[PDB]
């Protein structure tokens, strides 16, 4: 109906922790993950404070094991007030700037300015980036740049009498700075030249907290051919705050599967709960997450209410997972390019 | 008249009021398990709740992986969009390839506004963005235009209509435009996406010799379900053979229908749907309104296979150039 | 005198196939491949007949058999009213556009649309191709962008505008649509991404008839290191009919011999013949087809009317070939850099 | 108030009157012979007399490189012009990589015309040189430019004030700019130059695999003064830790000190920190104003180092991604 | 006065009425199989009857391949168009490369329309198709200018003057410029083209190394005819000595002469014609009007040849960078 | 004070030749090098004359040994009058032209054209270069793109039209041609298309006198792989003259010493400029230059007016050179990344 439906992280909406930033086995749609979680509330305080400027934390571990999940969680925790920017780590590589260009404007799209104006009296309220003051500034009819996207090398000679004015504003009290989040994910994406680049960028005074997450092991930079852990170089591993994410059991695989058949809608047995823990278990956590829908609408077209583990075993035949689909490509090796 | 191409005999799935798939109905034939598995992904799109799904097909080629995907769009029909696209699109010279899948994304969700017009979030997308030039649109702009088509389904002008995007050959993507739809996947906006392989244990494109299934990385293989193809038995190959002379309008013999069915399980499935028409042409030509055994063995001798082919190049190796 | 000139396929005036498709010996510029003529002849009778789309035919063979010879044979057997483009395979690295934009130009630059107008009454015609309606539509004063070819990127969505705009006048009688032809020689040029979009640009309701022309081997593909025949996959070779083309004989190689003298206009002694025939024989075809004009211009010199063996022979000592030109640098190889 | 960010303690380099090094002085703590190095080179800079001198600050990662220049850049004020700069910035879509190390060059020499006004000649070169777009500025405007700059002195209008490139994380860049910056520090108008780099031992970028230390070529390692940055020893590091701490307006008990001490001597010094504001924060969640050993204990096993994470990986390197 | 440079003393091949090559004639000395072989390739440029037929000049460096085509050039005169073109001016950044091809392929046919009037094919393109930009000019633009062309014969307004391309280098040409060659070659409107390499078994650019002749591969090969170069003798380096001396207007004594040709049957024959000038300048120098032997010992000592410096290079490898 | 000050070349006031070209031990800024010196002489006469077009010439020799210093001596002594374009090897690689038209552009900036006007009479004198009638007559408003540097590539038929009118002008006396110098530094940062396109551009009527600088030996080309004297193809190096310099002795060190510590303006002791020469023949002759002027500050803080040994070992300690730096980081080579 609406734009937005069910994702993979509608569920989520927020970290599940307490007042002592204890994390809750199984609040705001997030279960498991409690150093994780608490970690990520820890960051959340430092972030809600504003005072330390250009902190980062990488968030590491293995796939399906919700690193993703515990960012979306702290992005729902913030709220509107606080500016979060997540980008993906490919999205960088643009045609019409700089990867230097690209990640400086998204390290200046997370540093609102909110600026209030008095103008019989009503004190009208412009919350702003510090992207959008650059833009705005850059030319004559810039303002239509933000939206097209057309932008393309703002000078630096620019960026340093925006940010002169709003040092001078600050000090004023025209203006309230709210310093905000970047989220890069899958960070393993960028290359050293941009990493080099985020070795300075976040030792600047105006630089947000900076939060990545990777799946990556002790793999190839993608600008060189040196090993080094997560993806990353030393140099930058050497400015950040690892936050590993631990694997599922089977009780709290199970109660991922009964937080998602609440956001899809759907009632199963419990049978068919123990049997899907047992594939989502055995092969995946996400394919046994896709398999909730299409056994409700396997169970929709046999006109039952019921979800049953005849219907999961059917789907389960249906479609495949890469271990199953893997084994199958072993014979049409030679079938398949 | 329309012109009669590939996949022009494909008018839907082959399913009945249970969902079990027909032996041959609405131009399909076998391939039972792939069309149940497509009419529970029609399912999905029509129950318009879901976001962000993502469907690969995969198999041999000549298998059904085309022409199940426009099984599925003739099963939607017109009031769903559907946006087919090749892989190898994302390579544009003026915009990154990221945001050739944005577009790409957002061309695949449809709005209907209230006299009736039809609209897509990407026509939207680019109406509130000398020559033209395709420009890496903001997400700035695409959540504002996201809260007036919020407003407009509010106001009740409106009627959002989810679709797909049909990403065809998806190992040609680099590394890159896997990683980001990594987050386009994930978004609650997202269209369904089917995407098709046929190119199993390969490279990735961007990377230096590392080694997944289908071209595709693992990490986006655990966000995916996967349909299978398998490969088809002779006599159903016969039956493709006799739907493609069906619609391209020939008359066949019987046992010209064996003798393409023959040639058909010696070399592929394709190389003998396309030995219809040069018959027919040289039936017209011999005057015969009807394909005899003679005028398929004529034409194979005309026209060669890629085994075939390969075996001439295999041993006049020292006479091509290299 | 003229622009046009005598080339290397000026002699050829079609195919010289007769009513029932079958070769003559040596009729319209063209002598030998009775096969391969006649196969393209049942391809010629498949674009005139307009009704199948996206066909597609690939001409194999060693070179100087005369797969472009065929091509050129079946281009002057069209006419003008049935479009031919007719490409190179490197053509398509633009810097303006991507390689999916120029085959998408190519391939709708081969769609003939024409359209007919009543306007005391006088139809006029205005016979016009799909890629021009796509390019005058594409934006204010860009009729001109066919002439300098200063088109960036056509809209996806601006080509479904056309397609259906075209369908609707097609179903009104406005329009006849007169699908045409795509040579793409040296198609071997092309990349695994261009070739990976010729698959689905074939199964289109609007493609033309792609004939392609390729003296290769099993190669390398040029976008990958995978070895395949013709350097074309095998996905790509499943869906064309392979065209092979036979190495001549002698008469054959003679018989080129008297179509281009012709041609030439240059008489020649039977003597000559035989000497050029050995010639042609034993090195390369197209290396006796130039001697014929430098051997015509030592006649001139001498002012002499028949062109001797003494005149081939001293043009045959005059200008190299590969096979004795590399022999002189196996000695200079220390020489040569 | 002002954000706190990492050298934002940094208040100049501790020299006395007699330039040698204090152990503790303006928010630097030991690294005496790279002090008095640095303020001999603070003292060409204020000379003015000098033009293209180029200094290399190299070490280890965590040992005061980019803290000893933004202190020379405290030493000298905000009447001296400073260039900070990445290696990495060169490769702008727009210009060609030695333009942007010119238009850097040009950034960091200052004109002061005069009712006051503060120029650099980049500047000048912009105003005397729709999208806008950067333009690959020729030598023809940058003499013109200097003559009448030239004009400027000699009428008594304007006073030159010559200042400092900052080149960080030189070995980002290529070798042809390694190969233009020979011609750029040869020049009489250069400013002078600080690089740095913590890649010893590492192949040049832009060639197939040749070796130099630092990152930087022979050639242009010829040309630069070097100065070393030797690791900090077990009080140092303490030291480090209660100047961050007064810096970031933590109090912090000294048992928690030697224990932050252990834990920087045990990781890195970057690592030790980053534990100072967390365990702060989790102070004030207990309630308690200063930080206590349990803090820094239950915050030391919240995040992990690079090393411990290296060894997870290590362990477990089956499970993820390659 | 007019500059004087290399081949300024080249005047059209040496030729007889009965097209025999003289052993000295128009500044060209010796040669005379690829002399005679230039003349009846000369023939083929004034019948204006042939289109695109190709001439490879090869041979060693220094071997007269760029002095036997502007002898082509001086025996068309300027009637006749001729268009110089270096290989690597193909990698355009505004143009894609065929296009570069072809704007010079019109750029070599004339047509002269009459109150007399030069024009070129390509001077009528870029007049029927801000910052001025480079275009991809389309073939839907040439096939209308063609049959305007076609149309100002017809009514006698203009005569076509076929011309000459001469792509020297034609090594540096990669292999997507050789393969769009052949289409370019084998139309009937090309310009007759005359290539030129030195580069004898090496790889064609482009491809990951595979090897053929000359540079050019053996497809292209097939389409050109060979004309070789054989080396000079001793006696004919004297007279190309001689002959550079009365160009540039020097002076010499014939037993500096002889030590100018055992100089340059030393070393290479390039480089005994660039010690005339330097020993000249001596000799105005010390006053004499002609140069001795002293003078060319002398500057022998000052200038050295490659093989001399090679020579060198390998006796202080060490010391050089790498 | 001024725009200029003490640059690495700012003592060298010319070569110090005499009238017969015979170079003086110690003389306007330049001692040693006395072979090098007199070849440069014999190079400056023949710029001088500027009879010969497209003259080449390669200073090569170890670093440290003056082929630069030898470069801007005859930069000094050709005056102003006549062009000496001087740039990098690394300065053809621009985003907005190819490599060849940034070699076209730097050897027509070389070419003067010496334009006078008579216009109650007055004798206006306009010179100008051929790049810039080439720049003017590109478009309108091209004079501005001199400036901005914002020229694309400039036709061919562009040229032709310029030298055409020049040669005009020549022969009807209104413009005087004055050829110039173009000096390559680090030419071997140029690639084998670049240096292929100087086989040819050195052939033509109007080519400056092309001046070119390598420390390199027998090195790869960077387009390719082959190994070739100076890092430039026997090719090129066919049409050059290679002017080799020889390294220093103990007392040709301690009169660059001299020389330089008088345009420092320092005043040192004589067992300092012992010191300081075994400094500078142990390690490098540019290590011992840089630690002049930082022994002045030395120097300057102890309040003293003499520098003596003691400022040198002092500014020794302080300041290291690549071979010590190198020594140092062999221990931490497990603590460099
Ligand atoms: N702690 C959790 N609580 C609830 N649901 C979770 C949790 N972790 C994961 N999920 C579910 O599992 C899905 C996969 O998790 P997620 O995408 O965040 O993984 P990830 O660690 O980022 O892995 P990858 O590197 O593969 O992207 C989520 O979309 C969500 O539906
Ligand atoms: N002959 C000389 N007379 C005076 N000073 C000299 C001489 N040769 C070198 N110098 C001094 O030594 C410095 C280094 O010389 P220069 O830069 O010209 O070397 P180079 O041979 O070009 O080496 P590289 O390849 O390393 O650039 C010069 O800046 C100058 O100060
Ligand atoms: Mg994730
Ligand atoms: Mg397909
Ligand atoms: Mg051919
Ligand atoms: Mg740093
Ligand atoms: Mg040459
Ligand atoms: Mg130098």
């Amino acid at each position: 109906t609406r734009i937005e439906r069910i994702g993979a992280h509608s569920h989520i909406r927020g970290l599940g922790l307490d007042d002592a930033l204890e994390p809750r086995q199984a609040s705001q749609g997030m279960v498991g993950q409690l150093a994780a979680r608490r970690a990520a509330g820890v960051v959340l305080e430092m972030i809600r404070e504003g005072k330390i400027a250009g902190r980062a934390v990488l968030i590491a571990g293995q796939p399906g094991t919700g690193k993703t999940a515990i960012a979306m969680g702290m992005a729902q925790a913030l709220g509107p007030d606080t500016p979060f920017t997540a980008i993906a780590g490919s999205e960088i590589f643009s045609l019409e700037m700089s990867k230097t260009e690209a990640l400086t404007q998204a390290f200046r799209r997370s540093i609102g300015v909110r600026i209030k104006e008095e103008t019989k009296r009503k004190e009208v309220v412009h919350t702003v980036s510090l992207h959008e003051i650059d833009v705005i500034n850059s030319r004559t009819q810039g303002f239509l740049a933000l939206f097209s996207g057309d932008t393309g090398e703002i000078k630096s000679e620019v960026r340093e009498q925006i940010n002169a004015k709003v040092a001078e504003w600050r000090e004023e009290g025209k203006a309230e700075i709210i310093p905000g989040v970047l989220f890069i994910d899958e960070v393993h994406m960028l290359d050293i030249e941009s990493f080099s680049f985020l070795n300075r960028a976040l030792e600047s005074d105006m630089a947000p907290v900076l939060i990545m997450a990777t799946n990556r092991g002790i793999t190839r930079i993608r600008g060189t051919s040196y090993q080094s852990p997560h993806g990353i170089p030393i140099d930058l591993l050497d400015r950040l705050l690892i936050v590993s994410t631990t694997p599922y059991s089977e009780k709290d695989t199970k109660q991922i599967l009964r937080i998602r058949c609440e956001e899809e809608d759907v009632e199963m047995s419990e049978d068919a709960y123990t049997v899907l823990t047992r594939i989502g278990l055995e092969t995946s956590l996400r394919y046994a997450i896709q398999l909730i829908t299409a056994a409700s609408l396997v169970c929709r077209k046999r006109k039952g209410t019921e979800v049953q583990v005849d219907d999961i075993k059917r789907v389960y035949s249906l479609f495949l997972d890469e271990s199953r689909s893997t084994q199958y490509m072993k014979e049409y090796q030679d079938a398949f390019l | 008249t329309q012109r009669i191409a590939s996949h022009s005999h494909v008018k839907g799935l082959g399913l009945d009021e249970s969902g079990l798939a027909k032996q041959a109905a609405s131009g399909l034939v076998g391939q039972e398990n792939a069309r149940e598995a497509c009419g529970v992904i029609v399912e999905l799109i029509k129950s318009k709740k879901m976001a962000g799904r993502a469907v690969l097909l995969a198999g041999p080629p000549g298998t059904g992986k085309t022409a199940l995907a426009l099984a599925i769009a003739q099963e939607l029909g017109s009031k769903v969009p559907f946006c087919p696209m090749v892989g190898s699109e994302v390579y544009s010279t003026e915009i990154k390839k990221t945001e050739v899948l944005m577009e790409n994304f957002r061309r695949a969700i449809g709005l209907r506004i209230k006299i009736i017009q039809d609209v897509t979030l990407h026509d939207l997308d680019v109406a509130n963005a000398m020559k033209p030039k395709k420009t890496e649109i903001t997400d700035k702009l695409r959540g504002e235009i996201n809260k007036v088509v919020n407003k407009y389904i509010d106001q009740g002008i409106a009627e959002l209509v989810p679709g797909v995007l049909f990403v065809d050959e998806v190992h040609m993507l680099d590394i890159e435009c896997f990683t980001y739809l990594h987050r386009a996947l994930e978004s609650s906006i997202a269209p369904i996406v089917i995407f098709a392989s046929n190119r199993g244990n390969c490279v990735i494109r961007g990377t230096e010799d590392i080694t997944s299934p289908h071209g595709i990385p693992l990490d986006l293989l655990d966000r995916v379900m996967i349909i299978r193809t398998m490969l088809y038995t002779p006599q159903e190959m016969k039956q493709i053979i006799k739907i493609r002379a069906q619609t391209e309008g020939i008359n066949i013999s019987e046992e010209a229908l064996n003798h393409l069915g023959e040639i058909g399980t010696k070399t592929t499935l394709r190389y003998s749907v396309q030995l219809l028409t040069p018959a027919n042409l040289l039936a017209k030509i011999n005057g015969k309104d009807s394909i005899e055994k003679e005028h398929v063995e004529e034409i194979s001798e005309l026209f060669y296979d890629a085994k075939s082919s390969a075996k001439i190049l295999a041993d006049q190796q020292d006479k091509y150039m290299k």
